[PDB]
RNA sequence: GGGGCUCGAAGACGAUCAGAUACCGUCCUAGUCUCAACCAUAAACGAUGCCGACCAGGGAUCGGCGGAUGUUGCAGGACUCCGCCGGCACCUUAUGAGAAAUCAAAGUCUUUGGGUUCCGGGGGGAGUAUGGUCGCAAGGCUGAAACUUAAAGGAAUUGAC
């Protein structure tokens, strides 16, 4: 939709809050810091960063080899959907090592794209995707390494509202780009927020 | 000692996974069902399996465990899709904006958003 | 083979540091190298405090503390279980226990 | 102390090039540095570069295009005639197909192929390929 | 590269990273390739895309995201957005 | 802040060089200035250096203006400060 | 020359021990302290010469300075936040190096060249012989050869203890 609605929604979802510090990356994404030390990461850049991520992910027309991963047990609900709204697969919680490199493993599945809730939590799939030419997209926050993730959306991954609202917004614009959502409104009222 | 071999643990888990419909709480009913729903050679191995299954029914009658699956709450689906309120949890008015975020909305954003607040 | 980055002591930016004497064997050890502890204890322990409470003339007498900074050489500290031998990866862990 | 500003310039440029930087800063500047950079740019190994006047010694901001593998000075500036160029080519260069040696001949600062063209010799400044 | 006839002599021509221009080795398993699709004025994916390649070095550095973002901002100008 | 790959060394931001060391700026510039200190009374035209080192006086009562310190000269509370520039 | 508390090479005695000129006890001499002169060595160690440039991030700390800030039984001082220069260090990670331990320098090295001083050439003989030279002496600086030998050594690995 219009950027104003999404911006005000992530303002409602408190996606602009940062942490006490930042790494030497993401200063291209922060706006400044509050007197308490928190960061106010500029949602404006986040909007078209996730928009370009959406442009990236509707480009392969075979959504089967798109695993969404979430090691933290707080955004599992959001990753549970976004896998039947689109055709992507989604592994939640535990990621057995070898699923991207061990071709004798029962869960061997090499993707064309990886979507990750937070580079800090599930770093193991990042390091394993480094051995298979797997492009990676993650919702990095401040204090999150850029070590191998290739497209990083500057959002919050520690909030009930941030995750969920952000995932739904991404999926909404992806379906819009695919053409299924002809100009209209939301039919996916917030369900991914934690119980 | 009284710890259970991986074979009896596994077979108890499988029989509960595929035959939770009729199997009951009493040990003797569990063994008289096991003797025909599966082929166990040693009678005392069958007794161990039946007692273990009874113990896990005691475990599960209070809540779900990490072992079994199918009908994936314990017996019936549709647990969380029903948690959809008639109004979204995300409000749009007077939405949690502070001084530095006000300075942001003075930046590229629109300072006259519907949810702007002086907090 | 260098077991430790700091050499087992805490010297940087200086050349000399006066020694102390181990409280058990009276062996001269550099002040920064010696294992130093600060122990603070009641003069009388729990089995004794009960019997000294009523024996005290007035109830307003708070029981006195005692404070002692003790220094141990490496040999005495290891033999007295003040500091144990740790694994190679846990050696770098400088976090105090609890 | 700073005994050869050309070495500092070339080393900083090479270090920035290895790290994938798109711009590099060189301080202090000098005419010989400018001539070396001009030769490198003419042969198509770097791009734009601008000299900034700080009223004392000047700086250079150079734009990299990723085409430069190595570049470095030779110290001390040995004297080479026209007949010795081949030998130095066999030492400082990967292969006879490409690469360049920079000479400060009395006709100016040039590469070794141009020196052979003009049949002139001189001292060796550095090399780049 | 080029023979005196004027024909190819090497087996293949490699890819080079779109950020640092250094080439991509046949055994570079951290090197990736992203196709960014384009949309129409309404916002419909039209089936054409712009292709970028990133070598393992730039990825392992952690500058892959910044380099790709800069490349996209620069490239979208010619082909609109 | 990936690295200088996003910024331009030729045209760096105009505020980041307000904080770097004076020698380390793109072009070296002084951090000081000259100010015409105005006393409470008349004789308000005296010009003093910001990082002054001598205890200047005034023709009227010698009206001690500034004390030299490790940095900017300590102007008195009674003396008003305004700056002159190029 | 003075001083001479304590401690304590040498020495004596007790104890242990197959033996104990040692470890354990006690008494102690030179010494330990100081003044005027000599010596010139240490695991004198960061086992890492000095000067210069560049190349990742982070927080803490010491000295100085610039700015903001709002409290002190009191402009300034104490405290909080940001930044710059200089220093002692520390943490994470190589895309670097290395035989490795490990190192943000021990990196920018067969894609080898910024300047300069000292210094090594398998292990012993040996820092020995002799000469020279400084010192009251103990000793210091410089410093071989005959002969002998196939290993000596560094880092890490698995066992055994
Ligand atoms: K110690
Ligand atoms: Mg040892
Ligand atoms: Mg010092
Ligand atoms: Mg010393
Ligand atoms: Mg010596
Ligand atoms: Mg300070
Ligand atoms: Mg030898």
């Amino acid at each position: 939709s219009q950027r104003e609605q999404d911006i005000q929604m992530m303002l409602a979802a408190d996606v602009h809050l940062g942490t006490k510090n930042c790494d030497f990356q993401m200063e291209r994404y922060v706006y400044k810091r509050r007197t308490d030390g928190i960061y106010i990461i500029n949602l404006g850049k986040t909007w078209e960063k996730l928009q370009m991520a959406a442009r990236v992910i509707v480009a392969i027309e075979n959504p089967q080899d798109i695993i969404v991963q979430s090691a933290r047990p707080y955004g599992q609900r959001a990753v549970l959907k976004f896998a039947q709204y689109t055709g992507a697969n989604a592994i939640a919680g535990r990621h057995t090592p070898g699923t991207f490199t061990n071709q004798m493993q029962t869960s061997f599945s090499e993707p064309r794209l990886l979507i990750l809730t937070d580079p800090r939590t599930d770093h193991q799939p990042i390091k394993e995707s480094a051995l298979g030419n797997i492009p990676t997209i993650a919702f990095c926050d401040t204090d999150s390494p850029m070590r191998y993730v290739d497209i990083g959306i500057p959002a919050n991954n520690k909030g009930k509202q941030s995750i969920g609202c952000l995932f739904w917004l991404l999926a909404r614009m992806v379906l819009q780009m695919r053409g299924t959502i002809l100009p209209g409104h939301k039919w996916e009222i917030m369900v991914d927020l934690f119980f | 000692g009284r710890v259970r071999t991986k074979t009896v643990k596994k077979t108890s888990r499988q029989v509960i996974e595929k035959y939770y419909s009729r199997m009951t709480l009493d040990f003797h009913t569990n063994k008289k069902v096991l003797e025909e729903v599966s082929i166990l050679q040693s009678k005392r191995l069958r007794n161990k399996v039946a007692g273990f299954t009874t113990h896990l029914m005691r475990r599960i009658q209070r809540g779900p465990v990490r072992g079994i699956s199918l009908k994936l709450q314990e017996e019936e689906r549709e647990r969380r899709m029903d948690f959809v309120p008639e109004k979204s949890a995300l409000e749009v008015d007077e939405i949690r904006v502070d001084k530095e975020t006000m300075d942001m909305l003075a930046f590229l954003g629109m300072a006259d958003l519907p949810g702007v607040e002086r907090a | 083979t260098f077991k430790r980055r700091n050499g087992g002591r805490n010297k940087h930016g200086r050349g000399h540091v006066k020694y102390i004497r181990c409280s058990n064997c009276a062996k001269c050890c550099p002040k920064d190298k010696a294992i130093k502890r600060f122990l603070v204890r009641n003069i009388v322990e729990q089995a004794a405090v009960r019997d000294v409470q009523e024996a005290c003339v007035h109830d307003g007498y708070v029981l006195p503390k005692l404070y002692a900074k003790v220094h141990h050489c490496v040999s005495c500290a290891i033999h007295a279980h003040i500091v144990r031998v740790r694994s190679r990866e846990n050696r770098r862990n400088r976090e105090p226990p609890q | 102390v700073r005994v050869s500003v050309l070495n500092d310039a070339l080393k900083s440029m090479y270090n920035a090039e290895k790290r994938g930087k798109r711009q590099v800063m060189i301080r202090p500047s000098s005419k010989v540095i400018i001539k070396f950079l001009i030769v490198m740019q003419k042969h198509g190994y770097i791009g734009e570069f601008e000299y900034v006047d700080d009223h004392r010694s000047g700086k250079i901001v150079v734009e990299l295009n990723g085409r430069l593998n190595k570049c470095g000075v030779i110290s001390p500036r040995f004297d080479v005639g026209v007949k010795e160029i081949e030998g130095w080519t066999a030492r400082l260069l990967p292969s006879r197909q490409f690469g360049y040696i920079v000479l400060t001949t009395s006709a100016g600062i040039m590469d070794h192929e141009e020196a052979r063209r003009k049949n002139v010799g001189g001292k060796v400044l550095g090399f780049f390929y | 590269m080029q023979n005196e006839v004027g024909d190819m002599v090497d087996l293949y021509v490699p890819r080079k990273c779109s950020a640092t221009n250094r080439i991509i080795t046949a055994k570079d398993h951290a090197s990736v390739q992203i196709n960014i699709g384009h949309v129409d004025e309404n916002g419909l994916y039209d089936g054409r895309f712009t292709t970028f390649a990133l070598s393992g070095f730039v990825r392992a550095q952690g500058d892959a995201d910044g380099s790709l973002d800069r490349l996209w901002q620069k490239r979208k100008a010619e082909i609109k957005q | 802040m990936v690295l200088q790959n996003d910024i331009d060394l030729l045209n760096p931001p105009a505020e980041l060089e307000k904080l770097k060391h004076k020698k380390k700026r793109l072009v070296q510039s002084p951090n000081s200035f000259f100010m015409d200190v105005k006393c409470q009374g008349c004789f308000n035209i005296t010009t003093v250096f910001s990082h002054s080192q001598t205890v200047v006086v005034c023709p009227g009562c010698q009206t001690v203006l500034c004390q030299p310190t490790g940095g900017k000269a300590r102007l008195t509370e009674g003396c008003s400060f305004r700056r002159k520039g190029d």
